[PDB]
Order: C-alpha cells, then structure tokens, then sequence
RNA sequence: GGUUAAGCGACUAAGCGUACACGGUGGAUGCCCUGGCAGUCAGAGGCGAUGAAGGACGUGCUAAUCUGCGAUAAGCGUCGG
RNA sequence: CCCGGCGAGGGGAGUGAAAAAGAACCUGAAACCGUGUACGUACAAGCAGUGGGAGCACGCUUAGGCGUGUGACUGCGUACC
RNA sequence: AGGACCGAACCGACUAAUGUUGAAAAAUUAGCGGAUGACUUGUGGCUGGGGGUGAAAGGCCAAUCAAACCGGGAGAUAGCU
RNA sequence: CGAAGGUGUGCUGUGAGGCAUGCUGGAGGUAUCAGAAGUGCGAAUGCUGACAUAAGUAACGAUAAAGCGGGUGAAAAGCCCGCUCGCCGGAAGACCAAGGGUUCCUGUCCAACGUUAAUCGGGGCAGGGUGAGUCGACCCCUAAGGCGAGGCCGAAAGGCGU
C-alpha cells in the first residue's frame, strides 16, 4: 500500500531542492539512501531525512517487505515566502524574497 | 446599489480562455494575449472559409490536368471538348473519377477528343 | 544591457538542461567491513585499504 | 600561464602562505596527526619532508638551520632525537595523506595527513 | 538459405510544446456581521476653581494589554429592583 | 505511537457529520510553479494562427471510415489601443 | 612682533584613479592649501518666507529654494495629453 | 434526497447569452412581469495584493591573516579552551559629556534576524544586576537670551518693556 511522507515549509529553494528529487526518482531505496547520504547539498540532507522518515512511516504504519520498498513519486512544491527589505545604494530598497519549500516523497513496495 | 462585477467578468474569461484552449504558453493562459488570439484566428477562419474552395479547385484541376496529359491532351483542349459536347460536370467529380476510375476517365477523354473535330 | 522581451518558461527550462546534477553509482565497497565510501576515502569509521587509519 | 611551474597560491600572498605553512608543519610535527584540505596538505609534503631529511642529520649547523624554519625551540628538540631514528632508514615519503570527504561548512575536500608508522 | 551492392526506414528525448488528471504559493468569487453611512421620532443642547476636557503613574492571587477606579485605588456607605 | 535533533515537520490512532474543517483552519478561481499519462519535436527559419491533412493512443460502435488528445507536411497570413 | 615659513591634531576639498542599481542619496586611496588667527570647535539663545541670512553664488534656510514645509480655498484652471 | 459559488461536458440561439448534468462545495437562491443603477474593462508611464523575468547571475559590504589539538553539540572554518601567525597600539586602548534606554550578567532555545554553517550573539524567554553629606544632578546667583504684574502702543489677536 502507499506511504505519503512530507516536509512543509522547508527554507531552501525550490529549484534548488528540485535538482536533488530528479536525481532518485524511481530508483531503489536502497541505493537511494546512499546517493542522497552522499550527495554534498544541504537539500540532499534534507531529502534524505525526509526519505528516511517515509521509510520508518513505511514499517511502523505498514507490515513489511521493506527490501524491495520502492520511491515511485517525488516532488519539490513552492510554499509560502518571507518578505524582507534589503537596503541598496542612494536610498534605495528591493524587496528580497525568502522561498520556502514542500517536499513531498510517495514510496509504496509496488 | 452597488453592483459586483466579479461573475461576469470572470464568465467571459472563461469563455475566451476555452475559445483559445491550446495555442501556445501565454496565449492560452493570458487573457490579454487569449482575446487577440481569438481575434486573429477568427479572421484567418472567414478568411479561409473563402480559401478553401479556391485551394480544392486548384486541387481538383491539377489532377485533372495530370490525367489529361497521361491520356495525351491538355487541360484546356479537355475543357474545350466537355464544353463542346454539352457535359456539365463539375471538376470535382472530374477528380474523384480521374483518382479512383481510369476507364471512366478515359472514356471521358476520348468523347471530348471526338467532340473537339 | 537589459532585456526588451520577456523570456519564456520554454526559454527557462530549456536552458536549465545542463544543469541537472550528476550521481554516483559504485562508489566503493569495504573488504572488511562492507560499507560504502567514496573512492580513494576512508569510511565512517575511518576503515582504508582493510586497517584502521584514524585510530578514532 | 602556468607552463612546467609549481607553487600553489591558496588565495594568500607570499608571507602568509610561508607563515601558515610554518604553523601547519609545526603542528604536524607535534601531532603527528592532521586533518586539512587536500592542497594544503599536498603543499605541506615539500615542507614537512625535505625538513625531516634535514633533521636526518643531527649537527649544530643543521639545529641552526632546522631552527631557521618553525621558529620552535621544542619543536626542533623533538627532532633529531624521535623522528630521527625513525625515518633514518627510510629515503622519502615520510607522510601520507588519507581523504575523508568533505565538511559540512563550506564544502572543502577534507583528508588526514600522517607519519608513516607514528609508534602507534 | 548465405555473401555483396543499391534504395527506403521508424523505434532515442538531454529538454521542450500541446490536452487531461493530481498537487503547492496565491486569497478573488459565494454566504454572514455586537462595523459603518444617511434619515425619522424625543431628550440634551454644554463642562469646569466645590478644580473641566484630556493625559502620566499606580490599583487583581498578576507578567503584559484593554476596561473600571484612584493609596478607601476591576473600588466603599445608604436606599430601591 | 513512530520518525525526526528531548526541534520544526510528517505519518498513524482517536474526537469530530466532515481533519479534501488541524489552529497558516468556510467556500478556494486565475496569474505562477511541478508530477504522471497520450502525441509531436535533435535538417529546420519569421505575430506561431487558420484550411487541408497522413500518422499516433483511448472510448465508441459490436463493424459502418465517429469523437476526443497531438499534429509530419502544405497554401495563406508582418499583435492590440 | 608678524593677518611671517615648513610641518602634526584640526579645517576645506585643488589634481588623478575607483565607484555611478557603490561601502556612501558626493565617499575612499594617492597627492594638496591653511594650520596664532579675517582660525576652528562644544554648549545655549536670537534673526521665520516677498521674509531671514548672505567676504555676494540671486547661494542656504532640515538630503529642496528665481520665493521652505504643513493644512485650507481646491475636485483652483488647462482651447492640452 | 443538497442553495449560492467554483471547476468540466453536452445541447441551444444572428449575439450579448440560456438550459441540463458529472465533481467539489455545504446554505441560501429565485420564475414571469414592472422600477432604480456605484450595471458590463484591455490599455489611461491607472491604484491595491499576489506571482514570473534577468537567475540561482551579480553580490555576500576596505587585500589587518588564519591554522592546529581537545571539549559541548546530531551536525564546528565561524562556539569555548590551550599553542602559534598577523594588526592597532596620540588607537582599532581606557574613562566621560551629548545621545541611546537594559543593548549589562546568568540559565535556557534556534520559531524570525546576523547578507553562509550555528550549538554563538547587541536574537526569543525567565531571573538578577544600578547602594552617595564628600561624584554629578538638585539648590544660591548670573551673561547671551526668554517671560513679564503695573505701563506704553496697537481693529482684535497681539508687540515692547519696569
Ligand atoms: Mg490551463
């Protein structure tokens, strides 16, 4: 049966965060783990315990077979940004904006 | 009575958006671009609902003239012979026989022949 | 220089086509203890070529 | 443009990279044991190394001139008395550098760099 | 059936475009009002050196705010409901 | 209860008519950002549409050349105020 | 003794470079002049808009000045866009 | 036994449109006929809010300069300790006035901030901290200057002044 695990409100970009999900779309959970525990991105950290929760949520919630467990959709969702004022040269200002994100994993053993 | 406009004008967004549904990006997703799309494709169809018939014709007399020549006479010596033996066909049915029926076609070609002397 | 035409998202996404990251597929695997470690690298444990190297 | 030359920069001028050169070797001779990037370490080897070579041979002239470099009484002591004997059979490749990933700060690749045998 | 030569030739999508389905930021639209606006019927049309209007500071079992009150300090006495 | 950092956040169980009502909480569109499906695109030039149109996939129908989704190519076509 | 000289603190900005969505709504670096006097600075007060002040540029009067700012006439007027 | 609204489909009209229905939605809507508009948007360098673009590019704010070992911490180039290297040192040191108004110390945490990591902080929460006959303020007096009973002047307001 599916397992839906997620992160809301992430602070990291969603392109940014995009680029690491396309990388163990579909892949083995097993290698999935150590791509993602080897990638140096703080976005893959972040994947990857959003990953390793989905797991733990896939045996405490779900019965077994956890071997052949298999990501089957991931997706990186803009959330909702922080206005901040960033003071710039002769008086004038630019509103920066602060993106956050929602990642979301869907794995079920099918 | 102060009246709100935010079903009607939301209404015909929508029609104008479903009359443009699938050119290209913004056109089918802006409104602003959706109605000049609209605008422009509705006078490219009036203007073609006029093409169209000169383009068949020009279909139907090419092919025409194609089945002429492979009989050995050309498209105006044909027209001139159907003319001259009082056959009121018209060129698209002169096409689809060409196309589809040889003899029909030949039989045709030697009648006008006869007709031209 | 600034531009005169707004970029589409065919024009964004067409040019982030070389930006996709690349991945490790055989990184290492340990004679002695069986995990993976990156190429020429000591593990978590600090395991190189079978012997301890780090001593923790 | 860098034809058969040598010598990284690593973003310093001439003083501070031999002043944070001289305070790497110095640390790594009392330690033993030090983890840094890989060109710093790399760059260290042509210091570390021809400095135990030197150190090899115990005279006053060469405690003067091993003085001369980490400006370290101790350090010079430690010398030509332990890594003497130690290194006095082996010709070169007193160090080697063990890669340990990267940190977690800024991205830097991160490896230890030893002695050969440390009497451990 | 095999060798050779000629002609034809899709099945590849790093990405993109189109339609659909499922989502996110986004808070318009729909419904509601101890909120406003304009009038009608009546009162009042002023308060105050017996210290005005308006404020500061304190007052609870109180850390803060609103409200009430003023060292008798979210109050006291009398008479009625 | 579990993951997670004795966080944030999430998934279960339960209350709840409803949690596609979870405190960022009624209804929740568009611009914008994605995932999957079907089609086309790596020798083709321009207001990007229109008419024709083979082809490709699905529902038809129990055949009947139907509709939807895309559009190889082709004639014409230099936005709006 | 010098409205004397060189030259620090201090005052000012004559020359060159950087900057021009900068570190800065006129600065920094290298040079420069005065530097015991017509000097500079701290503090407090006064001169308030057809007015003030001005070793005099019609300069300044709160990052503005051939008539400051705030509210009212005022939804001034516009044969203009 | 499903109102408005939203989102699709089909039918229908010379058209602004109308009707039916699938799903969401979960409570009002309203036939026909007459009347009144704050009654119909695509522009006005229109206003408000949200979201693209450049682009994950510049930049991360004086070229005085960081490194090592250990410790807390899930995570240390940035926190603490010890060793060095460098800078200011008529200052980049110390004490005050003006101003600021608790930014001071301790314990605790990373919701937001620091142009990055964060366990740190001038960040959030709680507690504590300021002791004067000799310091200053207060007070006596006074300059520049301000107010100013009587008084003078001036339509009023008000100005000058003992
Ligand atoms: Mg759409």
């Amino acid at each position: 049966m599916e397992t839906i695990a997620k992160h809301r409100h992430a602070r990291s970009s969603a392109q940014k965060v995009r680029l690491v999900a396309d990388l163990i779309r579909g892949k083995k959970v097993s290698q999935a783990l150590d791509i993602l525990t080897y990638t140096n991105k703080k976005a893959a950290v972040l994947v990857k315990k959003v990953l390793e929760s989905a797991i733990a949520n896939a045996e405490h919630n779900d019965g077994a077979d956890i071997d052949d467990l298999k990501v089957t959709k991931i997706f990186v969702d803009e959330g909702p940004s922080m206005k901040r004022i960033m003071p710039r040269a002769k008086g004038r200002a630019d509103r920066i904006l602060k993106r956050t994100s929602h990642i979301t994993v869907v794995v079920s053993d099918r | 009575a102060r009246v709100k406009r935010g079903v009607i004008a939301r209404a015909r967004h929508k029609k104008i958006l479903k009359q443009a549904k699938g050119y290209y990006g913004a056109r089918s997703r802006v409104y602003r671009v959706a109605f000049q799309a609209v605008i422009k494709a509705g006078q490219y169809a009036y203007r073609d609902r006029r093409q169209r018939k000169r383009q068949f014709r020009q279909l139907w007399i090419a092919r025409i003239n194609a089945a002429a020549r492979q009989n050995g006479i050309s498209y105006s010596k044909f027209i001139n012979g159907l003319k001259k033996a009082s056959v009121e066909i018209d060129r698209k049915i002169l096409a689809d026989i060409a196309v589809f029926d040889k003899v029909a076609f030949t039989a045709l070609v030697e009648k006008a022949k006869a007709a031209l002397a | 220089a600034v531009q005169q035409n707004k970029p589409t998202r065919s024009k964004r996404g067409m040019r982030r086509s070389h930006d996709a990251l690349t991945a490790v597929t055989s990184l290492s695997v340990d004679k002695t203890s069986g995990e993976k470690h990156l190429r020429h690298h000591i593990t978590a444990d600090g395991y190189y070529r079978g012997r301890k190297v780090i001593a923790k | 443009m860098r034809h058969r030359k040598s010598g990284r920069q690593l973003n310093r001028n001439s003083s501070h990279r031999q002043a944070m050169f001289r305070n790497m070797a110095g640390s790594l001779v009392r330690h033993e044991i030090i983890k840094t990037t890989l060109p710093k370490a790399k760059e260290l080897r042509r210091v570390v190394e021809p400095l135990i070579t030197l150190a090899k041979t115990d005279s006053v002239a060469n405690r003067r001139l091993a003085f001369a470099r980490t400006r370290d009484n101790e350090i010079v002591a430690k010398l030509f008395n332990e890594l003497g004997p130690r290194f006095a059979s082996r010709a070169g490749g007193y160090t080697r550098i063990l890669k340990c990933g990267f940190r977690a700060g800024d991205n830097a690749p991160m490896a230890y760099i030893e002695l050969v045998d440390r009497s451990e």
